[PDB]
């Protein structure tokens, strides 16, 4: 989407593999706020919004 | 009520102690009052703050 009209999707009832994103060398940036990017695989969420 | 003086001593100590316990839930500026929520999410350079 265009930034003025950004998309949103809900993630639920699933296993969230965060190492697959964190250790992907293709990202130019990966900055987490309030949580360490390396502890994400050990955490549970109500849901996740992307 | 005849024994109110003794009951009063008991009530005051109980109240003081319950207050001490309730204070553990205060954040005092923290993201969470729970020490484990801090530890399970942040790396030491931030967790320590």
């Amino acid at each position: 989407a265009s930034v003025y009209a950004w998309n949103r999707k809900r993630i639920s009832n699933c296993v969230a593999d965060y190492s697959v994103l964190y250790n992907s060398a293709s990202f130019s940036t990966f900055k987490c706020y309030g949580v360490s990017p390396t502890k994400l695989n050990d955490l549970c969420f109500t849901n996740v919004y992307a | 009520s005849a024994l109110g003086k003794l009951q009063d001593v008991v009530n005051q100590n109980a109240q003081a102690l319950n207050t001490l316990v309730k204070q553990l839930s205060s954040n005092f500026g923290a993201i969470s009052s729970v020490l484990n929520d801090i530890l399970s999410r942040l790396d030491p350079p931030e967790a320590e703050v």
